[PDB]
């Protein structure tokens, strides 16, 4: 339920800053999550920023200093200064408080309806309003709206 | 849980369980096949 | 102190006891066996029930007629009531209801008898026995039959009559059913309980319902009145059935113990009964046949949809639609889905997850099984040939399974299976007799049989029993098996209908409470135990004595 | 025979429900809650009162949770799993199923976003739940031989309870939060006529005008092809607001959909309609013909619909927090960007516990021979304590945190009446006669006889 970023490489521990401002000690055996890359946050002024861009602190317990933008959350921002010296310039911020500088699937269905009614298939793939049926009769796969197939 | 192969010599019906040997339970013949799948096989007849 | 007996059925008991200062009825119960005499409502005129031949008796054609050799009147189905005519029901205070099978008669007490008192029962009871009456007022009203026949309930006539017409007893005590505005006056005036609730009756007696395992709300009653408490075991279950289970801990140290609602035909396994029904319902869908379930909206229908559940998956009868015709199916089912916290503690775990606590609930999302109000709206048009249709009074006296078993009686493949112990099989059948149908009768009764009501007495000890006088003798279908009957230390107090029994059970010692004021002005003198003289002025208020100093 | 309360918790303020109550030799705490607002540990209750490095199972008889706000039940993973507890715990069914999920959002908030070190696991949360003994309506447990607790309808949230905890002839009737004005999904607060010795009643503190004017609101916005963004924070606040919402969309019969969204107001969705019996008057009795809180209109919302054009309702999250401020800021100065918290901003305020007129009504209801107050401001219970001590003529206390208040009673001794003297005394005096007796004090017993009977049996 909770990232991190690690500021200092260990022999067997890792120091990480999570969004506490508090520098944890875990062990190796942390695990991996996809960042997003294409997250998009929200300043005070509600103007969009992204990664790697420079932010400014206005608010909080460290008003005053300047950031950049590593990696996002949904109320919260990491920061990079590189003339902070302390945990490797490392830090987090609200995002409020800155300032910019299927079930479907593996289902047998029938076609209920359409020019292949009465056909029986397996879906391969899905979406809100098309599945990709894999028909059993045929060697083919085909692409039928979701209106017409039920579920047998 | 419970799977049922088809002897191939006597033609048994034998529920086995996983990891222990495909050995027929009173022939001792050691090839077995599956049963017929209970999904919906449903062909035009085409 | 005495106890008036006003039914003589023994699942469906009225017991009124007069304890104290205040009356207390236990229970209601309409014998709805005496519809069994009578001949079926259909909900359309079938030509076999129509021109069936009358009886006639040499001394009344119009009135009688014969089906298959057995006689049957040929007007509305009447009900046997409780006796309301021994005590004044004016005199009673209050109604302690168990069951919503035993919440039946009551449109005919609180409203016909003058009775202005109290009613008490569960939040689950009221519910589903409301709904119950509503499908038995429905299905009487449907298809309006008159009260044609009179001349067959005398006593110059009835001797004369066949043994099923001349063995029904109360015959001019038998009354049409209530209509709806009855029954919405008899549940405006129940007071809702919960299980362990303190209910204190005008200061004098102290009831409680305690959760008894048969059906959902089902409970049973105990009866304090200070130092002297009066147990009511109605129908209770000891089985893992789906709402709480019995309580037997608040049914000890009491002074007289009155147990109805045993097991009917107790020599029958519940499980095997209903591992019978399935195996009997897929050896019938699986030849093309039919299966008919008469059955109660509510209650073992539940256990077997279950178990029905569980089974179709693994016979691979995913095919054969279920059926589920009643004016109050959706009511039952989202009844049943809603009154988790009345349930057992593995179904009411599930509904901490988000998710239904009933697995029937599932059943309608898959489309497995499909509920109608009627067979006129929709059913017919989402009917398939192979499939199973649980519906219908048990009884076979009305409602939609009539419709049902003249449609599928002239073949045998289709078959009826019987999952309620409440009606006489024979007789249901006796009205379609030259039936092709293969008939099932596997009732699911889990109510106490008699070796758990005595490992129960054992563990109770009451210091005495009181018990219809059906348990102390053998049933009449076996009368040899001596362990089908209760034995205790004390041999009972059996009763039969339109009885008095008179407890001697009741004692001295009524509890005082002693202000401080008197307290300190009492000398503790040393006998050797203490002894004091003192003189105070008695105040009662409420029923409750109070010791004040003068 | 006295009963000694001490607060550890509320006292004089608001948050941290813990109430310590000793009536007749038995301990009852009855809340365990966390104080938000506060991160220097001073969440959890101070627990060092009861004992230091001792065992609470033998010092605690009984827990009481008297509803699922986390100032009333968040610090119970923390007191039964790190402190030490494995008696019981006493809650309402309804509590007992939204008290693990609303636990663990704010374990979901603490521990991944602002400075829990000393906290709870899920883990724990589990076992506490574990320990947790679920109680009906009005239904009398007997945690002990002889101390015995009751619930009452209390109609603050799904399934808020009011005790009453008995133990002899000597009553104390502990009520969490309430409200006496019913809700659009909740009842109003009841007790019967108890006389406790003591009333723990909260002390903080029209309705049909307000409900108006917000769906006279809603509707004026809705119709001019704008998108409403109401915030919900409170559970039974979004629950009120969704149903009171459907039956006005469900009268005036417009198809312009409305949305709610989160994985935690699905969940008390369900949770609230697998509970109708904890409901209002119109959910029980309309049941038979349609579950109320099966909507009809109010859908879930993929990413609210996409955000797609047009006139929509929409449920935000939090009452700020994620799942509402990309709505705030993709809405700002658009046709109708009404949101209205507890770009158009309109406030709409739903008050969910009771004014000082409703915590009068049921002082003068139960009627109690004394009054206690918590879970308040200080002015606001001073000024509740002179209306009191004023117009009922009843004893009020001013508890703080820490400080213990104890209180005299004076039990009534059981005495067994003969019953030919009992008879004799309704015989003559029916018609300030005396009653002269002799009181047999035995062991363990007492027997009030005549003379007669103390003679024959002496
Ligand atoms: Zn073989
Ligand atoms: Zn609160
Ligand atoms: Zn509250």
């Amino acid at each position: 339920q909770t990232v991190g970023v690690i500021v200092r490489l260990e022999r067997e521990t890792f120091q990480v800053l999570n969004m506490y401002g508090k520098v944890v000690t875990v062990r190796h055996q942390v695990t991996r999550k996809k960042d997003n890359r294409f997250a998009v946050a929200l300043d005070s002024e509600q103007n969009n920023i992204h990664v790697k861009d420079i932010v400014k602190v206005i608010d909080g317990p460290h008003s005053g200093r300047e950031g950049e933008i590593r990696h996002l959350f949904r109320s919260f921002a990491f920061l990079h200064c590189k003339k902070l010296v302390e945990n490797g310039g490392m830090f987090v911020c609200k995002t409020r408080h800155l300032v910019l500088a299927n079930e479907l699937i593996g289902q047998t269905v029938r076609i209920s309806q359409g020019p292949y009614k009465g056909y029986i298939g397996v879906v391969k793939d899905a979406t809100e309003s098309t599945a990709r049926v894999e028909l059993h009769s045929t060697c083919q796969t085909i692409s039928v709206d979701r209106q017409r197939l039920t579920t047998v | 849980q419970p799977m049922i192969y088809i002897c191939g010599e006597c033609h048994t019906e034998n529920e086995i369980k996983s990891r222990d040997p495909i050995r027929c339970r009173e022939c001792g013949y050691r090839i077995m096949y599956k049963k017929r799948t209970k999904r919906l096989v449903v062909f035009d007849a085409r | 102190m005495k106890l008036y007996c006003l039914s003589g059925h023994p699942t469906l008991p009225c017991n009124v006891l007069k304890f104290k200062s205040t009356t207390i009825m236990l229970d209601c119960g309409l014998d709805m066996t005496s519809t069994l005499n009578f001949l079926p409502l259909p909900l359309v005129q079938s030509p076999r029930l129509s021109n069936l031949p009358g009886w006639s008796l040499k001394d009344l054609d119009k009135e009688l007629k014969e089906c298959s050799g057995h006689v049957f009147v040929d007007s509305v189905p009447e009900f046997c009531l409780p006796e309301t005519e021994l005590i004044d029901l004016s005199t009673v205070d209050v109604i302690l209801i168990s069951n919503y099978h035993c919440m039946m008669a009551l449109p005919y007490i609180t409203e016909h008898t003058g009775f202005t008192g109290t009613v008490y029962a569960t939040e689950p009871t009221v519910q589903i026995g409301r709904l119950l009456m509503e499908e038995l007022v429905n299905f009487i009203e449907r298809v309006p039959k008159a009260q044609s026949a009179s001349l067959w309930k005398n006593k110059d006539i009835q001797r004369l009559l066949p043994s099923p017409l001349k063995d029904a007893v109360e015959v001019s005590t038998w009354r049409r059913c209530y209509t709806m505005q009855e029954v919405n006056s008899a549940l405006s005036k129940i007071q809702l309980v919960g299980y362990s609730q303190k209910i204190e009756l005008f200061g004098a007696v102290q009831v409680t319902p305690l959760s008894s395992g048969y059906a959902l709300g089902s409970s049973n009653w105990i009866i304090q009145s200070h130092y002297e408490k009066v147990s009511y075991v109605s129908g209770s279950s000891l089985l893992t059935t789906h709402p709480q289970p019995m309580d037997q801990a608040s049914l000890k140290n009491s002074d007289v113990l009155v147990l109805t609602g045993l097991t009917q035909i107790p020599t029958a396994n519940p499980d095997g009964m209903v591992g019978e029904f399935c195996s009997n319902l897929a050896l019938t869908v699986r030849n093309g046949g039919n299966v008919l379930v008469p059955c109660y909206p509510s209650g073992v229908i539940y256990d077997l949809l279950e178990c029905l559940y569980q089974y179709i998956d693994s016979a691979g009868l995913s095919s054969v639609p279920l059926y589920f015709i009643s004016p109050v199916a959706n009511s039952s089912l989202e009844f049943s889905q809603i009154f988790a916290e009345w349930l057992c503690h593995n179904k009411q775990s599930k509904v901490y997850l988000p998710e239904p606590p009933f697995p029937h609930a599932e059943l309608i999302q898959t489309n497995k099984l499909k509920h109608y109000p009627s067979i006129h709206g929709d059913f017919s048009n989402d009917f398939r040939q192979p499939c199973v249709v649980f519906t219908g009074h048990p009884s076979l006296r009305f409602g939609d399974v009539v419709h049902f078993m003249e449609l599928w009686g002239k073949s045998s493949l289709n078959t009826v299976i019987f999952t309620e112990p409440d009606f006489s099989y024979l007789e249901a059948l006796a009205p379609y007799q030259p039936l092709a149908m293969k008939c099932i009768y596997c009732p699911i009764d889990t109510r106490l049989n008699f070796i758990q009501v005595s490992k129960l007495l054992k563990e109770v000890q009451p210091l005495h029993v009181v018990c219809p006088e059906q348990y102390t003798q053998p049933p009449p279908a076996q009368s040899h098996r001596m362990d089908l009957m209760i034995d205790c230390q004390p041999p009972a107090m059996s009763y039969r209908r339109a009885e008095v029994l008179a407890l001697p059970f009741k004692r001295r010692y009524e509890k005082i409470e002693i202000m401080p004021e008197l307290a300190d002005s009492l000398v503790p003198m040393e006998i050797k135990i203490s002894l004091a003289t003192v003189s105070a002025v008695l105040h009662t208020k409420d029923n409750k004595h109070l010791l004040q100093p003068p | 025979p006295e009963i000694r309360v001490t607060p550890l918790g509320a006292g004089q303020d608001v948050g941290r429900s813990c109430i310590l109550v000793s009536i007749a030799g038995k301990n009852v705490m009855l809340d365990c809650g966390m104080h938000m607002g506060f991160n220097d540990d001073r969440r959890f209750p101070d627990f060092s009162y009861i004992t230091q490095n001792g065992r609470l199972t033998d010092f605690l008889d009984c827990v009481i949770i008297s509803h699922f706000h986390l100032d009333h039940c968040g610090a119970l993973p923390y007191f039964s799993e790190m402190v030490g507890y494995d008696g019981p715990i006493y809650m309402t069914h309804p509590t007992q199923a939204i008290c693990p999920i609303l636990l663990e959002d704010y374990r979901k908030i603490a521990v991944d976003k602002k400075g829990e070190a000393n906290f709870f696991t899920s883990q724990m949360i589990k076992d506490c739940m574990k320990k947790v003994v679920a109680v009906h309506l009005h239904q009398t447990v007997q945690v002990d031989d002889e101390l015995e607790i009751k619930a009452y309808y209390a109609g603050h949230v799904l399934g808020a309870a009011m005790f009453q905890i008995k133990v002899g002839s000597e009553s104390v009737v502990y009520t969490g939060d309430y409200n006496m004005t019913p809700d659009r999904h909740l009842g109003a607060a009841w007790i019967d006529k108890c006389r406790p010795n003591l009333l723990i009643t909260e002390s903080t503190y029209s309705k049909r005008c307000r409900e108006r004017d917000f769906l006279k609101k809603v509707h004026e916005t809705v119709e001019r092809g704008g998108k409403v963004l109401i915030p919900v924070f409170a559970l039974g606040r979004a629950q009120e607001l969704c149903i009171l919402l459907e039956t006005f969309w469900e009268r005036m019969n417009l198809k312009v959909p409305i949305y709610f969204s989160t994985g935690l107001t699905e969940k008390a969705n369900h949770y609230y309609k697998l509970f109708i019996p904890w409901t209002n008057q119109k959910i029980r009795k309309t049941f038979v013909q349609r579950n109320m809180f099966e909507f009809k209109h109010i859908k879930a919302f993929d990413r609210a619909f996409a955000d797609n054009p047009g006139p929509m309702v929409v449920f935000a999250t939090p009452g700020h927090a994620g799942q509402s401020l990309q709505i705030f800021r993709k809405w700002a100065g658009n046709e109708k960007n009404m949101v209205i918290m507890p770009m158009q901003v309109e406030y709409m305020s739903f008050s969910a516990h009771a004014d000082a007129k409703g915590i009068m009504q049921l002082v003068g209801q139960a009627e109690p021979e004394s009054v206690l107050l918590v879970h308040g401001e200080a002015k606001k219970m001073e000024f509740l304590k002179q209306k009191i001590e004023q117009e009922l003529r009843v004893n009020c206390y001013m508890p703080a945190n820490g400080e213990t208040v104890t209180l005299p009673t004076s039990p009534s001794i059981p005495v067994g009446i003969s019953l030919g003297l009992l008879k004799r005394e309704m015989a003559q005096g029916l018609l300030p006669r005396l009653l002269h007796g002799t009181l047999i004090m035995k062991e363990s017993n007492f027997r009030l006889v005549s003379s007669e009977q103390a003679l024959k049996e002496l």
